[PDB]
């Protein structure tokens, strides 16, 4: 499908409310597995289950590995811009 | 899952 850029809002006693998989060492991008309901992803409303996360804050995630991406993501606080595809 | 998956 079409590259779309998505904004979260996180409060910062919160996580993102998804789950991933994937990674580079597995040959698959990082993608979306679960939305949590309720959580900061559900609430968002432009994110879900079979999107790819290409990029966070403009951080490239196309050839990252699992725990790489990880890191990244959890480390992204309050206004999150998210640059996704579903395929 | 068919590769590991992290809660976020």
């Amino acid at each position: 499908g079409p590259i779309r850029k998505v904004l979260l809002l996180k409060e910062d006693h919160e996580g993102l409310g998804i789950s991933i998989t994937g990674g580079k060492e597995h040959g698959v991008p990082i993608l979306i597995s679960e939305i949590h309901p309720g959580q900061p992803a559900d609430r968002c409303g432009g994110l879900h289950v079979g999107d790819a996360i290409l990029a966070v804050n403009g951080v490239n995630l196309r050839d990252t590995k699992h725990k790489e991406a990880v890191t990244i993501l959890s480390q992204q606080r309050g206004e999150i811009e998210f640059e996704v595809v579903y395929v | 899952s068919r590769f590991p998956t992290s809660i976020i």
